[PDB]
């Protein structure tokens, strides 16, 4: 049941997460205006790479 | 950014609407075009058939 939870909750978290977006009107994409550190954007890169 | 999503925008959306348009209007012409082709070819076997009864008389 606890791993259930963690699953589910972080689940939650993340369509809350795409809550938070932008949808164009036709364009299949999502356009965000967002902040970012900058000493670590490497590392940011890297989990997009991920 | 912005003004590329107008660009493909404006292309995909004068090719769909073309698209469906061209569609539409090449039915309604191949409605009478099949039609008359259909008779012609028709009329020609009558002909034929008629040479046919002749060799069958």
């Amino acid at each position: 049941i606890r791993v259930w939870f963690i699953k589910v909750r972080k689940m939650k978290a993340i369509y809350h997460t795409l809550n938070l977006c932008n949808i164009d009107v036709t364009q299949k994409c999502l356009i965000a205006e967002v902040w970012c550190p900058v000493t670590d954007l490497d590392s940011i890169q890297f989990a997009l790479r991920r | 950014s912005q003004t590329q999503g107008i660009q493909q925008l404006l292309q995909a959306e004068k090719r769909a609407a073309e698209k469906v348009a061209d569609a539409r209007k090449r039915k309604a012409r191949r409605l009478k075009q099949a039609k008359e082709e259909a008779q012609m070819e028709v009329e020609q076997y009558r002909r034929e058939r008629e040479q046919e009864f002749q060799s069958k008389q």
